[PDB]
């Protein structure tokens, strides 16, 4: 008994629509969708119980196939908070649920006024020791990891400065490699040509 | 109305030591389920129980055992015989078997062969760049938690004695310092962004705090370095005008 | 006589029967002043989740009889092949329609004797506060009990044959072979109820259910 989900991974821009799909060769009396955040419990979104059922919960639209063999989840006007693992699950034959492997959704925030830059920050203590912060890039920029296992690079992270209505991306890189510098830290990435490298 | 819970959030054990996970439910459900979730394979069903005092094997039952004395609980025991016990453990219940399931919050279990592989986090706070300030009139601090194991940490920012959330992003995922090692140690970064003028006040105090979950009294240490027990590691910075 | 066997049904027909008898549409005190295609009554935004509800009847007469009345609905609802009326999603059922005013103070209780393989089991009970009740409502209520307790619409349960008989005080009795589905889809399965067959609730003596394993 098998439940296939596509796409397995989806990255899209805030504001776009998307459709995720769950299908089987098996018939199901019911089908559930869940949304899970990393290291947390999956949250039940819907149960559909009748072939051809359509259910709408705000921006989410769920549909059970006419032959009870598939379902889809359609999100309109995607928001960054929609980011998560979307799992479909079907009523199994032995008092169980049959789970798809999920669609891992990432919704990228619109950045209004990007100002990409790489800055150096120094330790409070050492210091001596430092990090490089690639920051203020728009969401068209991806941050790649290094093939050098002594160079550490985090993924991009969006912070939200509430009182200023201001969102920014950033990623941090660091290394003990002596010849590691802010100028070359983000060499694995395709960064904007007009990226500010100070002094 | 009611819910379903699990405890505790994190569990650490030496290889070969049996442990039991708790799952409790006052939803009036008959059926309860145990899953593990591993990055390549999503949710895999360990054991389940359609009704009180009845249980049966999931797809990966080897090395696990359960019991169902009571309607409201379904404890999962992980035995020495398991082999890859390290995983995220999820329990769920449904009104009746095969109906829609409601999940507990999950439990992280890490098991290692050698207690010597356990390290607390090293924490440092890096100060905002003068170039950033002048270019943007904003100021980003970065906190780095390095060389920890197990990957069971919780990071928080405190400004003037209270925890902030605005202008904070923490990596959803800790970074493996050696992707090839099995007992590889971990790192985690976080950012706190404030206006230039708020950073430029020497009255403002900034603290990054990492709650680490490591060894308990039960576990004994003879190694030369300090005992890596459950502990809070902090680093600090004051504003600069 | 020869009853139909569960093994004759496709997995779909079976899931569909499960779905129909577990999720009926139930609603009291609604009214339609709109006829679609001679036979159907339309209740806009009255269905589940604010869907449009189309109630299908066997004849113009039936549709006309309930046009503009305060009705109660209890019927098997489906989606596939439910003809839309507007742009909204349409939800369908056949029959299931009685007058809202015709009520009793307390629920009438109807006993349903059950046998499995000729062995008497626990007597079940179904209830209604309607002076006049559709046969469909009582049938759904019985089948819901049999689904819950005996798993009649689960493929791998041991029940293979079943007959529900309404032992009437009046001279005509009624019965349902639970595996004699008229097709595999909802719109086919539920069409047996399009006559809107309605009984005086006190005219029923009791219900006899006989189920059989194979084996
Ligand atoms: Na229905």
């Amino acid at each position: 008994q098998l439940l296939e989900q596509s796409p397995q991974f989806l990255s899209i821009q805030e504001g776009e629509n998307l459709t995720v799909y769950c299908n089987s060769s098996s018939v199901f009396s019911s089908l559930q969708w869940y949304r899970q955040e990393p290291g947390e419990g999956p949250v039940l979104l819907v149960t559909v119980v009748t072939g051809g059922e359509v259910k709408k919960l705000k921006r989410l639209t769920f549909q059970f196939g006419d032959a009870r063999k598939d379902s889809s989840l359609h999100i309109t006007a995607a928001q960054p908070g929609d980011t998560g693992l979307y799992l479909c699950a079907g009523a199994g034959s032995q008092g169980n649920l049959i789970f798809g492997k999920g669609t891992k959704l990432s919704v990228k925030p619109n950045i209004q006024n990007p100002d990409p830059a790489v800055y150096q920050l120094r330790d409070s203590k050492s210091s001596d020791k430092s990090v490089c912060l690639f920051t203020d890039f728009d969401s068209q920029t991806n941050v790649s990891q290094s093939k050098d296992s002594d160079v550490y690079i985090t993924d991009k992270c969006v912070l939200d400065m509430r009182s200023m209505d201001f969102k920014s991306n950033s990623a941090v890189a660091w290394s003990n490699k002596s010849d590691f510098a802010c100028a070359n830290a983000f060499n694995n990435s395709i960064i904007p040509e007009d990226t500010f490298f100070p002094s | 109305d009611g819910g379903i819970t699990q405890s505790p959030k994190y569990l650490f054990r030496k290889e070969g030591q049996n442990v039991t996970l708790s799952c409790e439910q006052n939803l009036n459900h008959d059926a309860m389920y145990w899953y593990r979730q591993d990055p390549g394979q999503g949710l895999r069903l360990i054991y389940y129980s359609q009704i009180v005092n009845d249980f049966q094997k999931g797809d990966i039952a080897e090395g696990y055992s359960v019991s169902r004395e009571k309607k409201e609980s379904f404890p999962l025991t992980v035995t020495s015989a398991q082999k890859n016990p390290t995983a995220f453990y999820l329990c769920a219940s449904s009104s009746r078997s095969s109906y829609e399931q409601y999940f507990g919050p999950g439990t992280r279990l890490t098991v290692t062969e050698d207690l010597k592989n356990v390290f607390p986090p090293e924490v440092a706070v890096f100060e905002p760049s003068e170039a950033e300030i002048s270019h943007t009139q904003k100021a980003t601090l970065v906190c780095l938690a390095t060389g920890f194991y197990p990957d069971h940490v919780e990071l928080s920012w405190w400004v003037n004695g209270k925890e902030v959330h605005s202008g904070v992003c923490t990596d959803p995922q800790p970074l493996k310092e050696q992707p090839a090692l099995n007992d590889s140690r971990y790192s985690l970064s976080s950012r706190l962004r404030v206006s230039a003028t708020f950073w430029q006040n020497p009255r403002n105090h900034f603290r990054c705090q990492v709650q680490f979950y490591g060894l308990s009294e039960n576990d004994e240490w003879t190694q030369d370095r300090a005992k890596p027990v459950t502990q809070i590691v902090s680093a600090e910075a004051w504003g600069r005008a | 006589e020869d009853l139909h066997d569960k093994s004759e049904l496709t997995d779909l027909a079976l899931a569909n029967a499960y779905g129909q008898y577990n999720h009926p549409f139930i609603k009291e005190n609604i009214k339609s002043d709109e006829i679609s295609g001679e036979k159907d009554l339309i209740f806009r935004n009255q269905g589940d989740s604010g869907n449009d509800l189309r109630v299908k009847f066997a004849t113009a007469d039936l549709a006309q009889k309930f046009k503009n009345k305060n009705v109660d609905i209890y019927g098997a609802s489906f989606y596939y092949k439910c003809e839309k009326i507007s742009e909204n999603i349409s939800e369908c059922l056949y029959g299931g329609t009685t007058l809202n005013s015709e009520k009793l103070a307390q629920e009438r209780v109807i006993g349903a004797n059950v046998w499995v393989d000729g062995i008497q089991k626990e007597t079940e009970l179904i209830r209604t506060n309607k002076k006049n009740v559709t046969l469909q409502e009582l049938d759904i209520k019985i089948r819901k009990i049999l689904s819950d307790k005996y798993k009649i619409y689960y493929k791998d349960s041991e029940i293979s044959k079943g007959l529900i008989e309404f032992d009437m005080k009046t001279p005509r009795d009624y019965s349902f072979d639970i595996y004699d589905l008229k097709g595999e889809n909802d719109y086919e399965i539920d069409k047996i109820y399009e006559d809107n067959k309605t009984l005086k609730s006190d005219d029923i003596s009791h219900i006899d259910v006989n189920l059989y394993t194979k084996k």
